[PDB]
C-alpha cells in the first residue's frame, strides 16, 4: 500500500510485455547507453588515435568506411588501462581524439551484460523455474569480458581490447595469433570443439525430431502446422528417432533420456565456450599456446621443420607487420 | 651424423683444430641455453643487437673470437666490441661472478663446452644462428 | 636441494604433490567399486 | 585529473552531496515499507514472508 | 559373428599403440 | 565536465541505489509459490 | 641415524596409510583394535620429535 | 551376448593375455628393427641430408617422380 | 568373473601410463628439441 | 635400426636428445640430479678469496660515505626525492657489500646499527621531516666509519 | 547405506556431496580432510621446490611459487634477492607436511567413524542451517581467527625478524616495519579508489609500510566482526535480503573467494612490492620499462641525445611525455607508465624521470637489473618456451608471475560459474521448485495473456 511497495510490485511484476526486475535497473540504463553510444560513433565519429603515435585511424561511416570496415576504434595506447570519462577530458573532441567512446561504450556493454545475465535468473525465479538458464549465457559473457576487459587488463591498455566493428575484429584474431599462438592453445581448441560440435549435436537434436513428427498435417499446409502451442502431448516419436540413431552409429551410443540429451545439448557448447574464454583470459597474460618451434632436429642438430613451424613463419609475417609505427624496440612486450 | 668432421672446430687464434667429444657437445648445449641462452638465444644478443655471436661478428671483434680460447677468454674476461674498455660489470663472467651468482660454478672445462655450443651451432645451423627471425 | 641428511628421500618428495590427484581418482574408484550406489 | 586516488572519484564535494543525497532519497521510500517494522519478529526457514 | 568388426579397429589400434609406445625412446 | 559528472554521479546513485534497496524488499518472498 | 629415522617414519606413514582407513571402515574394528593403532600413533609422533631432536643437534 | 559380460569373463582374459601383449610386442618391434622406416621410406635421423646433398629433397617431375625418388634416396 | 571396476582400474592405470609415455617422449628422444 | 634410450638404463642414454639422464651422461657429478650445474668446490674458476672482488666491495663502502654525506645538501633545500634516490641509487649495493664483510659476531651487530640508522634517514625523507633526516644521516655515517673501522 | 544412496537421497553419485548438506558430522569431516590436502600440497610443493632448487638461477627461473610466499616473509633471503639457506624452506614444508597426517585423520574419522549428525550430543557444535543465531557465532569465530592470522604477519614484521622489503634503502632487504601506516585515508583509500590504470584499486599498495598497516586495520575489523557477529543475530533488513539454507550459505562464499581470486591474480601481475620481482621475476609492465630502459642506455653510450632523439612517428624514441605530464619511457611502453619498479625510482623526480640523472647517474646495477628483466619478461608457451610466440625452442622459462595470474584467473571465474550454480540453486530450493514445475498448478497459466 506504500508507494515502495506499490513500484517493487511492478518492477518485479510478470505482466510487463518485458521483464523488468531489479537487474533492469543495471542492465536497461546501461544498455541503451551502449546502444546510443555505439549508433552514434559507429555512424559519425572523428578519427581515434588507437596506438598513441598520433596516427588517427577512422572507423565511420560518414570518414569513408563501410559497414565491413567501420569500427569503433579502441582507446589510445597513450591511456592504456587508464578510466577515460568525458569529465576527464578537458573538450568532447579531445575525447573522440583519445577514442573516448570506446571505454563508455564497453564499460557499459558489460555492466550491461551482466544485468541482462542477472535479468534471467530473476525471471526464472518470479516465473517458478529452475534457475540455471543464465548459467549458459555465463559462456558469452565471459567472452565478451575476455576480449572487451580482462586482455586489456593484461595487456595494460583499452588500446589491446578488440574493436567494436567488423574487420576490427578480424585484425584483433590476427594479432593475437602472431603474439599469442591462439590456435595452438587448448584451449581454443576445446572452444572450437566447443562450436563445432555444438552446430554438429544441433543440427544433429534438430534432423532427429524433425524425422519423427507425427502426422498431423497434409500436404499442401506446412508440417510446423501439426504443433499446437500450448499441447500436452509429444509431438514426436522419440522412439523413432532413438531407434533410428541406434542403428546409424550403434545402440549404445544414443540418449534414450530426453532430459539427459537436452542436458547434453547445453554442457557443450557452454563448457567450450568457458574454456576458450580462459584461454584469451590466460592469453591476457602472455601464457601462450604450444610452441615447437625448431623441435624436431636430425642426428647432425638441424633443424627439420614441422607445420607448426610453417604456421611459425605465418606468425612472424603478422607480427613484423602489425602496429607498423608503435614499435622501437626489438621486443613486443606489449 | 655428428661426425667427427663438424665436431672439429678452431681451438685457437692461431688457427689450430680441435674435436669435440660428444659429451662437450651434450653439455655445452645445456649449460649455453641455462648460463647464456636467455641473452643469446640463436646467437643474436637480445639486449645490444649490434653485436651477435655468429661467426662473423665474432671476426670483426678487436681480440679475435673466432676461438675456443677466445671465446673462454671473453666468458673470464669481457671487452667491448673493439676491446678498449671491460664490461664485466655489466656482462656475465669469472670477473664479475660475486655478482652473478650463475658464473660461481663454472669449471674451465664448463666454459670450454660453452665456447663450443658457440663455435659448433654455426658448422650445424649456418645462417640459422645469429640471423634472428627471419631465418625462424 | 634438500638437506643432507634427508637427500636419500629425493625420489619420494617428487611424487608427494601428485598425491592429491591421486585422491580425487580415489573418489571415482571408491564410487566404482560400490557401483555408483 | 583521473589517475589521482580518489574515494570513489570524489575530487570536488558537490559529487558527495549527490551521492548522500541519491542513496538517501531510495532509502526514503524504502523506510516507508520497512521502517516501522519489527526487529524481534523472527522465523525459522530459509525465507521470510512477514509483510509488506 | 561380431569378431572382426570391433577387431579390425582394435588388432592394428594395439599394434599401433605398440609403436608409438616404441618411439618415445628413439633419439637423434 | 563537472557539471556531466554531477549528472552522470546522480544517475548512477540512483539506479545502483533502487538496484540495492529492490533486492533488500524482501526480494525471496517474490516467488510464485508463496508471496 | 636421521636418515635412518626419516626412512623408518616413512615406512610407519606407509603402513598407516592403508591400514588406518581399513580400521575405521569396516564398522567394527577400530573400538576393538585402537590400542594397536593408537600405539603406531605414538611410534609416529616421537619418530618427528627425535628426527626433530636429531636435525636441530646436527645444526 | 552382451558387452560387459565378455570383458568380466575370465575366458576373455585367458585369450587377451596373449594376444594383446604379443600384438604390443610385435608393434615395439616393427620400430625395433627399423623396418618401419624401409617399408614407409621415412628418414632415419642419421638420413635427413647426406654427404652429396645438404639440401632439402624435393620433387620436381611428375612422370619420373619414381626416379627422382631413387636418387634421393641412394644415399 | 572378475569385477568391472577391477577391469576399469588396470584399464585406466594403462590409459595413464601410456599417456604418461607419450608426455615422457615430448620431453626427451625425437620431438624434444634437445 | 634407431638408437634407442629407455630412461638411462636400457639402451644409449649419452645420446644429445635424451632428456632423463640426470646425471648420467656427463662425467663430472652434478649439485642434484635437477642440475645442470657441477658443485661449488674447487674446480670452479670462482674464487671468493680474490682480491678483485674484496677490492669492489671495499669501493663501495668509500663511495656510500661520499654519497651519505651529500643528504644534508637536499635538507638546507627541501629535496626529499633526492635523499630517498640517494640512499637507492648507488646505495642499493651497500647491503650486499655489507653482508658479505660482515663475517664476525660483532661485525654484523655493528652492520644492523648502520641499517637501521639508514631506514631512519629513508623513513623521515617520505615523512619530510627535515631535522629527523639530518639526525639519522649523522648516525648513518657514524655507524658506517665504525663498521669499516673495524676491517 | 542409508542416506548413501539415490534411493534415500534423491542426489545422484556425481553430485554426491550433495548428501552431505543436512548431516553435520560428516560435512565436519569433509572439511577437515580437504583442509588436510591444501596443509599437504602446501608441504609437499615447497619440498618439491627445495629438492630442485639450485643456487645458480633466480627463484623465478626454477618453476617455484612457494618459496618466494616464504622469501618476501623474510626466510632465507639476502640483499637484492638472494637466496642464502633454503633450510627454513625445508621446514616450513615438514610441519605443512606432518599436520596433513594429523588433519587427515581427523578427516576421516568424523567422514567414517564419528557421529553423522552432531545436534544430538555435541550442541556446541550442532547446527540447524536456518539457525540465524548459531550460524553468525561460527562465522564471528572464524573471523576472528582471521584477525588473529591477520595479526601474525604484524608480528613477523615488526617484532620476529621483519619481511622482506624491495623498497628498503641499501638494497631490498629483510626489514624490520617499525611505523606502519595506521591512518584510515591513506589505508582506506585502497580500498575505495578507481580499480583502472593509475589507481588500481588494492594492487596499487606500494610500500611495506601501508601493507602492515593494512593488516592491523584488517586484524582490527575482523576481530571487531567477529565479536559482533558472534555476539548478536542479523538484523531485520538481513533477514529479509537473505536465503537461510547451507547451499545459500556455500554461492556467498563462492562469490566471496572468486572477487578474492581476481584480486590475488592481479596482485601477482602488477604488484612489485608484496611481490618482489627479484623473487617472482618482472611484472609485465616492469619489463617493458626495462627494455626502453636499455635501449636508452646502449643509444647514450653511443653519444646520442636521448631527450631530442626523435621516434619514427614524432614522438620521443626513448623520453616522451604521459597524457598528465610526466616525462616516461617512449615506444610502446608508454602504456606502462605508471610503474614504479624500485631499479627506476632512483632516477624520478617529481616531474617524472630525471634527466640529468639519466645523462649522468645511472649505475651498473640498474643496467644489470633492466637486463635480466629484459629478457625474462612474462611471455612464455604452456610448454615453458620463454619468449614471444614466434621464439625457437631454446630458453626453459616461463614467469611465475604468468602461472599465478593465469591459474587463479582461471580459477576465480569458475568460482562466480559456482556462485551462480549454487545461488540459484539455492534461491530455487527455499522457495521449492528446483526439482521442477508443478503440473497440478503452474505458475504461468495463473497468469494474465502476456501480449
Ligand atoms: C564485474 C563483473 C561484471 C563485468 C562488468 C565490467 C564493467 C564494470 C566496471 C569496470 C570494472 C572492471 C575492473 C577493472 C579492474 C582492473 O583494471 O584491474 C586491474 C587492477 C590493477 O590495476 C593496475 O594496478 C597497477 C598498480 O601498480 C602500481 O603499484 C604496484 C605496487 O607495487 C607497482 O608499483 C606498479 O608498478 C604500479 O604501477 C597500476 O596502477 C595499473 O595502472 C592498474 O591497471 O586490479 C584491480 O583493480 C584489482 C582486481 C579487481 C578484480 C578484477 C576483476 C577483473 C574482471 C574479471 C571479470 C571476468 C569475469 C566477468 C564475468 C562477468
Ligand atoms: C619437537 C618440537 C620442535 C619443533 C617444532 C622444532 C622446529 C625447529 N627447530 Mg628444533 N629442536 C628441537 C625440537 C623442535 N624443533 C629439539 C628437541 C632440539 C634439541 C634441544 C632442537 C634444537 C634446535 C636448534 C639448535 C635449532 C633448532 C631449529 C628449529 C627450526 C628449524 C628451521 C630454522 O632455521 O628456523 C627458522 C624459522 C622457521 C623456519 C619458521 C618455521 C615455522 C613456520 C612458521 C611453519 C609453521 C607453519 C604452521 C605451524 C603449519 C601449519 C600447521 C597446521 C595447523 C595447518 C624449526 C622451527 C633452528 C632454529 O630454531 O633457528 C632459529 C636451530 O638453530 N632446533
Ligand atoms: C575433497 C574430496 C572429498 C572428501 C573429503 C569427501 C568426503 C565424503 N564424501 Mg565425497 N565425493 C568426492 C570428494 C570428496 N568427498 C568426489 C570427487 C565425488 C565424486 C566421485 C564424491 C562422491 C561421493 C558420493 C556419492 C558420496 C560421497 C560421500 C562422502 C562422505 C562419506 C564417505 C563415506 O562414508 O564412504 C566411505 C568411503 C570409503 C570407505 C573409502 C575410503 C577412502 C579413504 C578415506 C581414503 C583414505 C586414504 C588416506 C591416504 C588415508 C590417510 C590416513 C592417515 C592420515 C591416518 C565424506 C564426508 C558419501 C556421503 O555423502 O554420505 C552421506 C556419499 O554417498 N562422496
Ligand atoms: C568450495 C566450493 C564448492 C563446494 C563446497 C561445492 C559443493 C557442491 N557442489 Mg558446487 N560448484 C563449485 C564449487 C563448490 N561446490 C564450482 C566452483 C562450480 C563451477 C564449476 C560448481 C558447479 C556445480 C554444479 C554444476 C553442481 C555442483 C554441485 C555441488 C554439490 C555436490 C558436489 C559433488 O558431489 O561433486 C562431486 C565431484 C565430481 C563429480 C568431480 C567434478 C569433476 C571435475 C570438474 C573434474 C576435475 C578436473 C580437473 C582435474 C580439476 C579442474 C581443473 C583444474 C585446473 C582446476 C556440493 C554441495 C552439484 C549440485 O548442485 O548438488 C545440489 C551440481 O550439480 N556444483
Ligand atoms: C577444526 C575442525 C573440527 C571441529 C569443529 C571438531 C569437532 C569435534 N571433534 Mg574433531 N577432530 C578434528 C577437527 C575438528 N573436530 C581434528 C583435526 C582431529 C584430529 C586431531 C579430530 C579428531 C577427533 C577425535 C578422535 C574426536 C573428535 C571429537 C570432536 C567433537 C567433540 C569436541 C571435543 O572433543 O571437545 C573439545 C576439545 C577440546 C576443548 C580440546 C582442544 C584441543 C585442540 C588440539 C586445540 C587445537 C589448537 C587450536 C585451537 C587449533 C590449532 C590448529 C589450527 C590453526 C588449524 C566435536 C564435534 C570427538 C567426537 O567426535 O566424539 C564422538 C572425538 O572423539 N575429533
Ligand atoms: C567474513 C566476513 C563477514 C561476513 C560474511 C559478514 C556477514 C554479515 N554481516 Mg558482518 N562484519 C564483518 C565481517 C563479515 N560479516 C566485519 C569484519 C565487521 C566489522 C566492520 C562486520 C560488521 C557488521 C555490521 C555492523 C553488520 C554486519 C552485518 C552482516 C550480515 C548481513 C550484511 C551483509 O553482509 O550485506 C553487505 C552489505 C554491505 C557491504 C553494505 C552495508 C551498508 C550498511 C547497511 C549501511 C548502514 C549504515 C550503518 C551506520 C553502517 C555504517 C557504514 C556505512 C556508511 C556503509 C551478514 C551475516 C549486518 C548484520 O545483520 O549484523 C548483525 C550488520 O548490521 N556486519
Ligand atoms: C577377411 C579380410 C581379408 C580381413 C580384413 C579385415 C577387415 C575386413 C577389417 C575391416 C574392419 C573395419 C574397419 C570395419 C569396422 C567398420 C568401422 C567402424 C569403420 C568406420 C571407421 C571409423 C573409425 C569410424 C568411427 C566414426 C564414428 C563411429 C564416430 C561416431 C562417434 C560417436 C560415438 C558419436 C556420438 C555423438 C553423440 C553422442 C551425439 C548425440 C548427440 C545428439 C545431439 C543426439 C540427438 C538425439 C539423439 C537421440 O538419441 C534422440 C532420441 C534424439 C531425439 C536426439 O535428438
Ligand atoms: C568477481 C567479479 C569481479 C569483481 C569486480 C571487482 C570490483 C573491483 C573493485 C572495485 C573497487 C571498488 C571501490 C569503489 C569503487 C570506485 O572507487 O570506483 C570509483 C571510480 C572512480 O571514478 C573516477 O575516479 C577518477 C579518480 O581516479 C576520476 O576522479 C574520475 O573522474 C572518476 O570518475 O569510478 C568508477 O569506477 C565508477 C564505478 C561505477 C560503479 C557502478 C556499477 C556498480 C553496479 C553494481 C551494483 C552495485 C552492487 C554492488 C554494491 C556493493
Ligand atoms: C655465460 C653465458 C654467456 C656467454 C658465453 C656470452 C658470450 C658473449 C660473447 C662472446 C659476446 C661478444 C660477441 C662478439 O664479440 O661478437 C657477448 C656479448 C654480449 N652479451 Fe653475452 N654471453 C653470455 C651471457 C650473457 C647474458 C646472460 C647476457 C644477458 C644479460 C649477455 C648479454 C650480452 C651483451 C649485452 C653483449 C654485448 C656486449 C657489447 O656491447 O660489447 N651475455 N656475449
Ligand atoms: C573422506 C573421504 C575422502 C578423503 C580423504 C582425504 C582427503 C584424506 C586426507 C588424508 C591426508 C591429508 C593425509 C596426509 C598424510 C600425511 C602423511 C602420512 C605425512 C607423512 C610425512 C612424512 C612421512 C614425511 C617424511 C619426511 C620428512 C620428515 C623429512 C623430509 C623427507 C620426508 C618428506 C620423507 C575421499 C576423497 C577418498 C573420498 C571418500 C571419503
Ligand atoms: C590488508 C591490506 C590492506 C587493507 C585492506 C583493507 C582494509 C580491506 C578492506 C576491505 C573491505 C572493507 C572490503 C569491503 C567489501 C565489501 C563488499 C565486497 C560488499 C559486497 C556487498 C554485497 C555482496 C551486497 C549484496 C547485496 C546487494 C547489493 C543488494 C541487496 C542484497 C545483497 C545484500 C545481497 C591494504 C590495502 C591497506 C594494504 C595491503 C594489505
Ligand atoms: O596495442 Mn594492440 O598489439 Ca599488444 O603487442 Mn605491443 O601492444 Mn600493440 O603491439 Mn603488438
Amino acid at each position: 500500500v506504500s508507494l515502495w511497495e506499490r513500484f517493487c510490485a511492478w518492477i518485479t511484476s510478470t505482466e510487463n510485455r518485458l521483464y523488468i526486475g531489479w537487474f533492469g535497473c543495471l542492465m536497461f540504463p546501461t544498455l541503451l547507453t551502449a546502444t546510443s553510444c555505439f549508433i552514434i560513433a559507429f555512424i559519425a565519429a572523428p578519427p581515434v588515435d588507437i596506438d598513441g603515435i598520433r596516427e588517427p585511424v577512422a572507423g565511420s561511416l560518414l570518414y569513408g568506411n563501410n559497414i565491413i570496415s567501420g569500427a569503433v576504434v579502441p582507446s589510445s595506447n597513450a591511456i592504456g588501462m587508464h578510466f577515460y570519462p568525458i569529465w576527464e577530458a578537458a573538450s568532447i573532441d579531445e575525447w573522440l581524439y583519445n577514442g573516448g567512446p570506446y571505454q563508455l561504450i564497453v564499460l557499459h556493454f558489460l555492466l550491461g551484460v551482466s544485468a541482462y545475465m542477472g535479468r534471467e535468473w530473476e525471471l526464472s525465479y518470479r516465473l517458478g523455474m529452475r534457475p540455471w538458464i543464465f548459467v549458459a549465457f555465463s559462456a558469452p559473457v565471459a567472452a565478451a569480458s575476455a576480449v572487451f576487459l580482462v586482455y586489456p587488463i593484461g595487456q595494460g591498455s583499452f588500446s589491446d581490447g578488440m574493436p567494436l566493428g567488423i574487420s576490427g575484429t578480424f585484425n584483433f584474431m590476427l594479432v593475437f595469433q602472431a603474439e599469442h599462438n591462439i590456435l595452438m592453445h587448448p584451449f581454443h581448441m576445446a572452444g572450437v570443439a566447443g562450436v563445432f560440435g555444438g552446430s554438429l549435436f544441433s543440427a544433429m537434436h534438430g534432423s532427429l525430431v524433425t524425422s519423427s513428427l507425427i502426422r498431423e498435417t497434409t500436404e499442401n499446409e506446412s508440417t510446423n502446422y501439426g504443433y499446437k502451442f500450448g499441447q500436452e502431448e509429444e509431438t514426436y516419436n522419440i522412439v523413432a528417432a532413438h531407434g533410428y540413431f541406434g542403428r546409424l552409429i550403434f545402440q549404445y551410443a544414443s540418449f534414450n533420456n530426453s532430459r539427459a540429451l537436452h542436458f547434453f545439448l547445453a554442457l557443450w557448447p557452454v563448457v567450450g565456450i568457458w574454456i576458450t574464454s580462459m584461454g584469451i583470459s590466460t592469453m591476457a597474460f602472455n601464457l601462450n599456446g604450444f610452441n615447437f618451434n625448431q623441435s624436431v632436429v636430425d642426428s647432425q642438430g638441424r633443424v627439420i621443420n614441422t607445420w607448426a613451424d610453417i604456421l611459425n613463419r605465418a606468425n612472424l609475417g603478422i607480427e613484423v607487420m602489425h602496429e607498423r609505427n608503435a614499435h622501437n624496440f626489438p621486443l613486443d612486450l606489449a | 651424423d655428428l661426425d667427427e668432421a663438424t665436431r672439429t672446430v678452431v681451438v685457437d687464434n692461431a688457427g689450430n683444430t680441435t674435436v669435440l667429444t660428444p659429451e662437450q657437445v651434450k653439455r655445452g648445449k645445456r649449460l649455453f641455453n641455462a648460463t647464456c641462452g636467455a641473452c643469446h638465444v640463436g646467437g643474436i644478443t637480445k639486449t645490444n643487437p649490434n653485436v651477435g655471436l655468429d661467426p662473423e661478428a665474432l671476426s670483426l671483434a678487436t681480440p679475435r673470437r673466432d676461438n675456443i680460447s677466445a671465446l673462454v677468454d671473453y666468458i673470464k674476461n669481457p671487452t667491448t666490441y673493439d676491446g678498449l674498455e671491460s664490461i664485466a660489470e655489466v656482462h656475465p663472467s669469472i670477473k664479475s661472478a660475486d655478482i652473478y651468482p650463475r658464473m660461481r660454478s663454472l669449471t674451465d672445462e664448463d666454459l670450454y663446452s660453452i665456447a663450443g655450443h658457440i663455435m659448433l651451432s654455426p658448422k650445424i645451423a649456418s645462417e640459422k644462428w645469429g640471423g634472428g627471425k627471419i631465418y625462424y | 636441494r634438500l638437506p643432507e641428511a634427508y637427500v636419500v628421500f629425493s625420489p619420494i618428495v617428487d611424487v608427494l604433490p601428485i598425491i592429491p590427484v591421486f585422491f580425487l581418482l580415489l573418489a571415482f574408484v571408491w564410487q566404482a567399486a560400490i557401483g555408483f550406489r | 585529473t583521473e589517475g589521482t586516488n580518489e574515494w570513489f572519484g570524489v575530487d570536488d564535494l558537490r559529487l558527495l552531496a549527490v551521492l548522500f543525497l541519491g542513496h538517501w532519497a531510495i532509502l526514503s521510500l524504502w523506510l516507508g515499507s520497512y521502517g516501522d517494522s519489527n526487529e524481534d519478529e523472527d522465523f525459522f526457514g530459509e525465507i521470510d514472508y512477514s509483510a509488506r | 559373428f561380431r569378431w572382426l568388426a570391433i577387431h579390425g579397429l582394435a588388432i592394428p589400434t594395439v599394434f599401433f599403440l605398440g609403436g608409438i609406445t616404441a618411439m618415445q625412446f628413439i633419439q637423434r | 565536465m563537472l557539471t556531466l559528472k554531477i549528472l552522470v554521479y546522480t544517475t548512477v546513485i540512483f539506479f545502483v541505489s533502487l538496484f540495492i534497496f529492490g533486492f533488500l524488499s524482501s526480494d525471496p518472498s517474490r516467488n510464485p509459490n508463496r508471496k | 641415524m636421521i636418515t635412518l629415522l626419516v626412512a623408518l617414519l616413512v615406512l610407519i606413514s606407509l603402513g598407516l596409510v592403508v591400514t588406518v582407513p581399513v580400521a575405521l571402515a569396516t564398522p567394527g574394528e577400530w573400538e576393538i583394535a585402537k590400542g594397536k593403532f593408537n600405539r603406531f600413533f605414538q611410534i609416529w609422533v616421537f619418530l618427528v620429535i627425535v628426527i626433530a631432536a636429531a636435525d636441530g643437534i646436527s645444526s | 551376448r552382451p558387452f560387459s559380460d565378455i570383458i568380466t569373463s575370465v575366458r576373455y582374459w585367458i585369450i587377451h593375455s596373449i594376444t594383446i601383449p604379443s600384438l604390443f610386442v610385435s608393434g615395439w618391434l616393427f620400430i625395433s628393427t627399423g623396418l618401419a622406416y624401409d617399408v614407409f621410406g621415412t628418414p632415419r635421423p642419421n638420413e635427413y641430408f647426406t654427404q652429396d646433398r645438404q639440401q632439402v629433397p624435393l620433387v620436381n617431375d611428375r612422370f619420373s617422380a619414381k626416379q627422382e625418388l631413387e636418387d634421393l634416396t641412394k644415399g | 568373473r572378475i569385477p568391472l571396476w577391477l577391469v576399469g582400474l588396470v584399464g585406466g592405470l594403462a590409459v595413464i601410463t601410456m599417456l604418461s609415455l607419450f608426455f615422457y617422449g615430448s620431453y626427451s628422444g625425437l620431438g624434444s628439441s634437445l | 635400426s634407431p638408437r634407442f634410450s629407455v630412461f638411462g638404463l636400457v639402451g644409449d642414454g649419452t645420446s644429445y636428445s635424451e632428456g632423463a639422464a640426470y646425471g648420467t651422461d656427463q662425467a663430472d657429478k652434478l649439485y642434484s640430479p635437477y642440475s645442470v650445474y657441477s658443485p661449488e668446490g674447487e674446480k670452479s674458476l670462482y674464487k671468493p678469496d680474490n682480491a678483485e672482488y674484496l677490492a669492489r666491495k671495499k669501493a663501495v663502502l668509500a663511495e656510500t660515505k661520499n654519497r651519505l654525506q651529500k643528504i644534508p645538501a637536499y635538507v638546507d633545500k627541501k629535496e626529499w626525492f633526492n635523499v630517498k634516490d640517494e640512499l637507492t641509487r648507488y646505495m642499493y649495493e651497500t647491503r650486499g657489500a655489507v653482508r658479505s664483510l660482515s663475517s664476525s659476531v660483532t661485525q654484523k651487530e655493528k652492520a644492523e646499527v648502520f641499517f637501521r640508522a639508514l631506514e631512519d634517514t629513508y623513513g623521515a625523507a617520505t615523512l619530510k621531516k627535515g631535522d629527523a633526516v639530518k639526525a639519522s644521516n649523522d648516525k648513518a655515517i657514524a655507524a658506517l666509519d665504525a663498521f669499516t673501522a673495524t676491517l | 547405506i542409508a542416506g548413501r544412496d539415490i534411493e534415500s537421497t534423491g542426489f545422484a553419485w556425481w553430485s554426491g556431496n550433495a548428501r552431505l548438506i543436512n548431516v553435520s558430522g560428516k560435512l565436519l569431516g569433509a572439511h577437515v580432510a580437504h583442509a588436510g590436502l591444501m596443509v599437504f600440497w602446501a608441504g609437499a610443493m615447497v619440498l618439491f621446490e627445495v629438492s630442485h632448487f639450485v643456487p645458480e638461477k633466480p627463484t623465478y627461473e626454477q618453476g617455484f611459487i612457494l618459496i618466494q610466499h616464504l622469501a618476501t616473509l623474510g626466510y632465507g633471503i639476502g640483499p637484492g634477492g638472494e637466496i642464502t639457506s633454503t633450510v627454513p624452506y625445508f621446514a616450513v614444508g615438514v610441519i605443512h607436511l606432518i599436520s596433513s597426517a594429523i588433519l587427515g585423520f581427523g578427516g576421516i574419522y568424523h567422514s567414517l567413524l564419528g557421529p553423522d549428525t552432531l545436534e544430538e550430543s555435541f550442541p556446541f557444535f550442532g547446527y540447524d542451517w536456518r539457525d540465524k543465531n548459531k550460524m553468525t557465532t561460527i562465522l564471528g569465530i572464524h573471523l576472528c581467527l582471521l584477525g588473529l592470522g591477520s595479526f601474525l604477519l604484524v608480528i613477523k614484521a615488526m617484532y620476529l625478524g621483519g619481511v622482506y622489503d624491495t623498497w628498503a634503502p641499501g638494497g631490498g632487504d629483510v626489514r624490520y616495519i617499525t611505523t606502519p601506516t595506521l591512518n584510515p585515508i591513506v589505508i582506506f583509500g585502497y580500498v575505495f579508489r578507481s580499480p583502472f590504470g593509475g589507481d588500481g584499486w588494492v594492487v596499487s599498495v606500494n610500500n611495506m609500510e601501508d601493507v602492515i598497516g593494512g593488516h592491523i586495520w584488517v586484524g582490527i575489523l575482523c576481530i571487531t566482526g567477529g565479536i559482533w557477529h558472534i555476539f548478536t543475530k542479523p538484523f531485520a533488513w538481513a533477514r529479509r535480503a537473505f536465503v537461510w539454507s547451507g547451499e545459500a550459505y556455500l554461492s556467498y562464499s563462492l562469490a566471496a573467494i572468486s572477487l578474492m581470486g581476481f584480486t590475488a591474480a592481479l596482485y601477482s601481475w602488477y604488484n612489485n612490492t608484496a611481490y618482489p620481482s627479484e623473487l617472482y621475476g618482472p611484472t609485465g609492465p616492469e619489463a617493458s620499462q626495462a627494455q626502453a630502459f636499455t635501449f636508452l642506455v646502449r643509444d647514450q653510450r653511443l653519444g646520442a641525445n636521448v631527450s631530442s632523439a626523435q621516434g619514427p612517428t614524432g614522438l620521443g624514441k626513448y623520453l616522451m611525455r604521459s597524457p598528465s605530464g610526466e616525462i616516461i619511457f617512449g615506444g610502446e611502453t608508454m602504456r606502462f607508465w605508471d610503474l614504479r619498479a624500485p631499479w627506476v625510482e632512483p632516477l624520478r623526480g617529481p616531474n617524472g624521470l630525471d634527466i640529468n640523472k639519466i645523462k649522468n647517474d645511472i649505475q651498473p646495477w640498474q643496467e644489470r637489473r633492466a637486463a635480466e628483466y629484459m629478457t625474462h619478461a612474462p611471455l612464455g608457451s604452456l610448454n615453458s618456451v620463454g619468449g614471444v610466440a614466434t621464439e625457437i625452442n631454446s630458453v626453459n622459462y616461463v614467469s611465475p608471475r604468468s602461472w599465478l595470474c593465469c591459474s587463479h584467473f582461471f580459477l576465480a571465474f569458475f568460482f562466480l560459474v559456482g556462485h551462480w550454480w549454487h545461488s540459484g540453486r539455492a534461491r530455487a530450493a527455499a522457495a521449492g521448485f528446483e526439482k521442477g514445475i508443478n503440473r497440478a498448478n503452474e505458475p504461468v497459466l495463473s497468469m494474465r495473456p502476456i501480449d
